[PDB]
């Protein structure tokens, strides 16, 4: 369990994807030319995970995205062969990405995926970043996932999917696209981090006091969260070391693998608070719903499993105490029938900018609130049958929408079942 | 007369290092294998060039730990064919250790065991070191134990299990893995010494005076207590001189073969009497498994003293405890405490937090109070299996769901077996 | 199972291999299928040294089986006078009853063990004890034509 | 222990008889060359006369189950057996004083009697034993003769006239025999002959010659008999009769004129189907399917080569990236196989078979629907020609989905397995070697949904070829997997 192959698809996919590579290239001490200028062994200890030069494949039907990446800061480092791009775009049509146009290109992509996997000592799994309200990131991404799932069934599939919200784009077909994509992810992926644009806006607007957040502002929150959750994977550490062990200790039921991520402290684009947080303060950004990357209230549900990642030099004794504290002082919020369901890990290397930080990966049943929002928007649209001729024209059947609608509602019911469950 | 040791998973492998480090100091053997100085050849073989090689196999479904074994201080001690590694680990999944991944390497492992058994003339049996909660430790060991009961069926096999503890626990599913291996390894094990990592944690925090112990801290403490049990096999004592005697003295029921080990004294490096250390053997604080023997009946009890000990001091300390405490025995037991002594002093590691003591004792006692330890696992197991939590991982790697229930019933039946003896 | 080899030995009468199996901590009161301890079996087939070996190691002198038979029942049935007095000296139940209502006095009288009958009587046997059908030991001598036994029962 | 059946020690022969009895119940029904207690029947003729009454009885009950393990075809060698076996059976089995030694010897003769075409050859051999010293032998062998009749009867007997004389001849001496039992059990044999053709015949031939008191009791016995003069139905049938009854208990609209579609094709077809634009390919296929194939109901058998059209349907079903173009193609392939039955002999069948099996990988319900339904078409018209071998090949394939679907395919085919002939079909030539070794790879898969398909695909196998024949790999399987396999065996039909 060593190497990880990375993929980014669609506009958003390559945006937050490149942002992620910017962050962890710095943290590992790699320059845009691809040369080590660090000063620690903990940097090159597990560099073989994400690098060889990144083990990253860039995909989009939109050919313009090609240049938006290479003209970016770390755009020079990606392998030219691993760029695989179509002629036209999907235009917010999930069917075009999944059945027609996105399907024609997916073979070219699998050829490069094979190439990178071929020269791996021991593959762990895969890693995809994409948006769910689009046509390419959602339609072709979910199609790529299934196509890999069947070509590499002995490997992990881990996705960073961002949820659409009316606050960030008023496109009304996004409820369709996201619902169809969730119908795929519940069956095809081992673990999925739920990045909610609804919550990214509400954090930049209300907590960071930015009247008009841009994509870059929301992408800053994302790239920092990704480096936080992937800290265990990229540096030496006992707990939650590889992808499979993580999913083993996070996912008790195969379909319920949608994590609500959140981390602290919340900073703006290059602002410094001048005051480093304390360990009990960081700990008290867990239930603090203003730090959740998904627009859900953990108070309104129950945690099935929790993974905490504290970065920086601090007291391992105090972290254990504070985590053991906050668990039992809110004992009604953690499921009783899974003992020792919260697991904490520490990494001495902090993220750049911050002296201390803490990321809070949680499988909370409150996540059903998120899927409620998508379904109600989907159903309002679907009951009046708006824009259906887009999808049906591309070979889709009207029945598919009903199945995805019903399958998401079963997913909501399941979360509600285990929320109301008792140990007695 | 020989005995082969096997180490499975990180737990087995890393405790193995601590034990063979401690064996080589007790036998004056060098890291390169030489010796400027038999009973000890029960454990070691000999090269034509005056080199002493352990009779040991190291197994892990993942290089990282054994790679450090293969390049550690004791890299020259082992033959490279003894250190076996896979590539994909079991990922805390009994199914992968036993079914999916374990079958890919089980034959290579059994083959390398035959090479050490072919060097031996009168092989006694096997010592096995492994964790409970680990995927490799649970799954692969239970498989290897099944296959050793075939290819070597007519001889003994002893376990050294690491009972899990939330303070160092790496996985949620550790109750599952413990129950699953204990079910399938029950019939194939003649005797099995459990090690509760919580007690070793508690001991290291209280008596070694450490805030947050590391694995080295726990392993060194554990390696001392393992040495105390295997001392009889390595120096030709009077008690427990071969592997059969362990079953004779401690196992009056094939299933109930889980002795409680108590070790005194654990002295920080920053002397006691014979009577004082023997009283500490009946203090729960110094047990390796957290339970209360006062709530149970003793089926057997052995005392393995080593060091500056006068045989009469022992008999006085015995009569004191047999008169001034109420150690309840079962009526169908000899009720007499067996004793053995080895006048060599307890060796510690140069630099270790554990201090050199003048004398030491390790009490092995098959008390029915150890059922409390099984009850704690069974309860945790029940909570998760009531909702079928994490079960899809196991079933998805070649395992039938029924095996969960068949294992749970075998654990409930064992809990009744402990009850009926003690009433 | 070591408790099963000790039954095999105590029955077939290998005096030496009892000490071997018992030195390995075999269950002195190990039950077979019908609840018979080794003391039962040795007292049936007349192995006096094996009886005294098991008794002094702690053998239930008044252990019953699935049919309520004590070793004193079986010794008085087959007619092992040497073993009967060993059991009684080790606190055997002289007026034990079994599932058919018989005492050891019933069995020794039926089988014509006049020498054992007198030993049981002097250890306080119940001469008026009845079985299921309602017959005493004295009724058995009347029914069976034994006048040597009728006189030995009224002594 | 094969030669131990004739060992000097009795308790060593006693084993081999139990060993044999366990073999004839646990052996393969088609049968191992090890089951050579037919070609040398002197063997069991020796065993039945064992010099130990306890090991004798065990030899007879081994002969008994042997003599019912022979209930399978072809064992026309039952003539040689009755000659070799029933004289030892009568002489010393019926003779025996042992309760069970006798009962199984009679039951043995029963099974040898129904091996035959009629009762005459068995009767003719056991008649001489009526003239033996020992009464209890003639006492018994007149009872056995009497109950080979009351349950079987005289049918398919060449010369009944010669047979009736041969069995009526001793009846005067038997009925005046000293033994009470020989007499009492002779009146029963008389009744059982009357019960089949009396009273008129035997009153002139036999009843005249008996004691008057005797012929009174026989008349009293005929009044108590109710039922027609010959019994309407026999209480037991022979082997050739029961099989004929079982076989007794157990126009095609295709005559329509054939239509030709080659003329229907358009010019802009070959480039359209081999185009890079997906909608070109879709419309191309969708047109010739909805306009050209869906209307027709019978294609032209004579002189029409579709193996140019069918090999381009294969090219898309295998390699075409458009899942929609696949779905509409497999539905076309089915239509060809459906409206043109008896055409897909080899070239046609094999041109699309291995492509279809590759594409079961598709998980979209509509697409798996069409691919599988097409594979059902080629199967129903290529029976087991190339599919049986290649379906196995793709059960061994790496994709999880193709394993579960190609195994479900074998399950579908196996339910519609009704090949002609008694035995030795393509299924049996490769059953244990290939089919079972491959189905176990599914039964022992890592995934549950995969394993669960194997559990049906093994319970549909046992249903076809006997849950006893495959009891060998059943034992090697987990007791836990066993009760899942049996679960489906109880609910599965053919
Ligand atoms: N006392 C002690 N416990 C250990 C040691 N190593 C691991 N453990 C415990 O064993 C349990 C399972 O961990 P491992 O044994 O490392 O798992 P593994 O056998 O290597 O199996 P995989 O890593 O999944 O392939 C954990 O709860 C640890 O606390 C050790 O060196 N000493
Ligand atoms: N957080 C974030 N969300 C984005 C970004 N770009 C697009 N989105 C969201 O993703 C959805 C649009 O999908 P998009 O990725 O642009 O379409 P695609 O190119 O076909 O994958 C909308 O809900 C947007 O709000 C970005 O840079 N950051
Ligand atoms: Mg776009
Ligand atoms: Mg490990």
């Amino acid at each position: 369990m060593r190497e990880i192959v990375h993929i980014q698809a669609g506009q958003c996919g390559n945006q937050i994807g490149a942002k992620f590579w910017e962050v962890i290239s710095d943290e590992h001490g790699i320059d845009p030319t691809g040369s080590y200028h660090g000063d620690s062994d903990l940097q090159l200890e597990r560099i073989n995970v994400y690098y060889n030069v990144p083990r990253a494949i860039l995909v989009d039907l939109e050919p313009g995205t090609m240049d938006s990446v290479r003209s970016g800061p770390f755009g020079q480092i990606f392998r030219p062969d691993n760029f695989v791009f179509g002629q036209s775009g999907a235009g917010n049509n999930w069917a075009k990405g999944h059945y027609t146009e996105g399907a024609e290109l997916v073979d070219s992509v699998l050829d490069v995926v094979r190439k990178e996997s071929e020269s791996c000592d021991c593959l762990q799994g895969f890693q995809l970043t994409h948006s769910l309200g689009g046509g390419t990131g959602s339609g072709m991404g979910t199609l790529l996932i299934s196509k890999i799932r069947e070509e590499y069934p002995d490997r992990i599939m881990n996705t960073f999917s961002v949820v659409p919200s009316p606050k960030v784009s008023d496109t009304v077909v996004e409820p369709y696209n996201a619902t169809l994509s969730v119908h795929q992810l519940v069956e095809n992926t081992d673990e999925t981090y739920c990045i909610d644009n609804e919550a990214l806006y509400d954090i930049c607007f209300r907590t960071l006091k930015l009247t008009t957040p841009t994509y870059g502002d929301l992408n800053h929150l994302v790239s920092a969260t990704m480096s936080g959750v992937t800290t265990c994977l990229r540096f030496p550490g006992q707990l939650n070391a590889d992808l499979r062990k993580l999913a083993v200790n996070m996912v008790p039921f195969p379909r319920l693998h949608f994590f609500m991520p959140g981390f602290a402290p919340l900073t703006s684009r290059g602002s410094q608070q001048y005051r480093a947080l304390t360990v009990p303060e960081l700990t008290q950004q867990m239930f603090d719903a203003k730090n959740m990357m998904a627009a859900c209230d953990p108070r309104h549900g129950r945690y099935l499993t929790v993974a905490a990642v504290f970065r920086g030099r601090m007291s391992m004794k105090e972290v254990d105490e504070q985590m053991l504290n906050v668990q039992n002082k809110n004992s009604s919020y953690f499921v009783e029938w899974i003992p020792n369901n919260v697991k904490t890990a520490v990494c001495d290397i902090p993220p750049r900018g911050l002296k201390m930080s803490a990321t809070f990966i949680g499988n909370s049943t409150a996540i059903q609130e998120l899927f409620k929002r998508i379904s109600e928007q989907f159903t309002a649209m679907f009951r009046r049958k708006a824009f259906l001729h887009w999808y049906t024209g591309e070979g889709m059947d009207e029945m598919e929408f009903t199945e995805a609608e019903s399958n998401m509602n079963d997913l909501v019911s399941e979360y509600q079942q285990y929320q109301d469950a008792t140990a007695d | 007369r020989e005995c082969i040791s096997i180490h499975v998973g990180q737990a087995g492998v890393q405790i193995g290092n601590a034990c063979w480090e401690l064996y080589c100091l007790e036998h004056g053997i060098q890291p390169d294998g030489q010796m400027p100085s038999d009973s000890f050849n029960t454990f070691f073989s000999e090269t034509g060039a005056g080199k002493h090689v352990p009779r040991a196999v190291f197994v892990d479904l993942e290089p990282t730990v054994i790679d450090e074994v293969r390049t550690g201080t004791y890299r020259q001690l082992f033959h490279p064919e003894q250190l076996i590694t896979g590539k994909e680990d079991a990922a805390n999944n009994y199914a992968r250790g036993h079914y999916t991944i374990g079958k890919e390497i089980i034959d290579l492992v059994l083959d390398r065991i035959r090479k050490l058994a072919d060097q031996c003339t009168g092989l006694q049996g096997f010592s096995v070191f492994h964790s409970f909660g680990g995927g490799t430790g649970s799954g692969f060991t239970s498989l290897l134990m099944e296959r050793l009961s075939v290819d070597y069926g007519k001889k003994s096999k002893l376990e050294f299990s690491i009972y899990p503890a939330p303070q160092v626990s790496t996985a949620v599913v550790e109750p599952y893995n413990s129950i699953l291996t204990t079910h399938t390894t029950l019939e194939h094990s003649d005797c099995a010494f459990m090690v509760d990592n919580e007690a070793i944690y508690d001991i290291c925090r209280r008596n070694l005076d450490i805030e947050r112990p590391t694995y080295t801290n726990l392993n060194r403490l554990i390696g001392q207590i393992v040495s105390s049990i295997t001392a009889s096999l390595r120096f030709d004592g009077a008690l427990n001189v071969d592997l059969t005697e362990f079953q004779t003295n401690l196992v009056p029921y094939p299933r109930a073969h889980f002795p409680l080990a108590t070790y005194a004294p654990v002295i920080s490096a920053e002397q006691l009497s014979v009577a004082e250390i023997t009283n500490a053997c009946f203090e729960p604080a110094n047990q390796m498994v957290k339970c209360d023997p006062r709530h149970g009946k003793y089926m057997a009890c052995c005392l393995l003293y080593r060091g500056d000990v006068v045989p009469k001091d022992v008999n006085a300390a015995i009569a004191t405890i047999k008169t001034k405490r109420t150690i309840q025995f079962v009526d169908w037991c000899p009720t007499g405490f067996k004793v053995g002594i080895n006048y060599e002093p307890p060796t510690v590691v140069p630099g270790g937090d554990l201090a050199k003591v003048q004398r030491a004792v390790c009490m092995l006692s098959n008390t029915t109070a150890i059922a409390e330890a099984w009850a704690r696992l069974d309860h945790k197991f029940d909570l998760m299996y009531a909702k079928r939590a994490f079960v899809h991982w196991y079933v998805g790697e070649g395992m039938e769901e029924g095996e969960f229930s068949e294992a749970r019933e075998d654990m409930a039946a064992l809990e009744k077996d402990y009850e009926e003896v003690g009433v | 199972d070591l408790g099963k080899k000790l039954l095999e030995a105590a029955r077939a009468g290998q005096d030496d291999e009892v000490r071997i199996l018992m030195a390995n901590g075999a269950d002195v009161n190990a039950t077979d299928a019908s609840g018979l301890t080794p003391l039962h079996l040795a007292a049936t087939y007349g192995h006096l040294e094996i009886v005294e070996v098991l008794l002094k190691h702690g053998a239930d002198v008044n252990a019953i089986d699935i049919m309520g038979s004590t070793p004193l029942h079986l010794a008085a049935l087959i007619g092992h006078l040497e073993i009967v007095e060993v059991l009684l000296k080790h606190g055997a139940d002289v007026n034990a009853v079994d599932t058919w209502g018989d005492t050891p006095l019933h069995l020794a009288a039926i089988m014509g063990h006049l020498e054992i009958v007198e030993v049981l009587l002097k250890h306080g046997a119940d001469v008026n004890a009845q079985d299921k059908f309602g017959k005493t030991a004295f009724d058995i001598s009347i029914d069976n034509g034994n006048e040597d036994l009728a006189e030995i029962l009224q002594k | 222990l094969e030669q131990r059946a004739s060992h000097k020690v009795w308790k060593a022969r006693l084993n081999a008889y139990q060993e044999l009895n366990n073999l004839f119940t646990k052996s393969s029904v088609i049968p191992n060359d090890v089951a050579n207690y037919w070609l040398d029947p002197e063997l069991f003729a020796s065993y039945i006369v064992d010099s130990n009454v306890v090991a004798q009885e065990n030899a007879i009950i081994a002969l008994h189950t042997l003599l019912e393990y022979i209930s399978q075809v072809p064992n026309v060698s039952t003539s040689k057996l009755r000659l070799q076996w029933i004289p030892p059976l009568v002489e010393k089995g019926l003779s025996s004083s042992r309760a069970a030694t006798k009962a199984k010897a009679t039951d043995c003769i029963m099974l040898l009697t129904q091996s035959d075409t009629s009762i005459q050859q068995t009767v003719n051999l056991m008649l001489p034993s009526l003239s033996n010293k020992l009464p209890r032998l003639v006492s018994s062998c007149v009872k056995c003769l009497a109950t080979i009749i009351e349950e079987f009867g005289f049918i398919n007997v060449s010369d009944i006239n010669i047979l009736l004389s041969e069995i009526l001849e001793p009846l005067p001496k038997l009925s005046s025999h000293a033994d009470r039992n020989v007499r009492s059990e002779t009146m029963n044999l008389i009744l059982q002959i009357y019960k089949w053709f009396g009273k008129e015949l035997l009153q002139e031939l036999l009843l005249e010659k008996l004691k008057p008191i005797q012929q009174r009791d026989l008349s009293r016995m005929f009044e108590k008999y109710e039922g027609t003069i010959p019994p309407k139905q026999q209480p037991r049938l022979f082997q050739w009769q029961k099989e004929q009854e079982q076989e007794q208990e157990q126009d095609p609209f295709e005559l329509l004129p054939p239509s030709v579609i080659l003329d229907k094709f358009p010019a802009d077809f070959q480039t359209r189907i081999s185009s890079t634009k997906w909608k070109d390919r879709v419309e191309a296929l969708e047109e010739i399917h909805n306009n050209v194939l869906k209307p027709v109901k019978k294609l032209a058998h004579k002189n029409q080569d579709y193996s140019d059209y069918l090999r381009v349907l294969a090219n898309v079903i295998q390699k075409d990236a458009n899942v929609q173009a696949v779905t509409i193609a497999a539905n076309s392939v089915q239509l060809l196989c459906n409206s043109l039955r008896s055409n897909f002999t080899r070239s046609y069948g094999a041109i699309v078979l291995v492509p279809l099996l590759e594409r079961t990988k598709e998980k979209k319900p509509s697409v798996n629907e069409a691919i599988c339904s097409a594979l059902d078409a080629v199967a129903t018209y290529c029976g087991f020609d190339d599919c049986l071998e290649e379906t196995l090949n793709y059960m061994k394939h790496k994709t999880p989905q193709v394993r579960i679907e190609c195994t479900k395919f074998l399950t579908r085919m196996l339910q519609g397995w009704k090949s002609d002939g008694p035995l030795q079909n393509q299924l049996l030539f490769k059953l244990l070697p290939e089919v079972t070794t491959a189905v176990l790879k599914i039964v022992n898969d890592t995934q549950p949904t995969t394993r669960n398909t194997g559990f049906e695909c093994f319970a549909t196998l046992m249903k076809l070829v006997g849950e006893r024949e495959l009891a060998d790999p059943l034992e090697k399987l987990d007791n836990l997997k066993k009760k899942k396999i049996y679960e489906y065996y109880e609910k599965v039909e053919v």
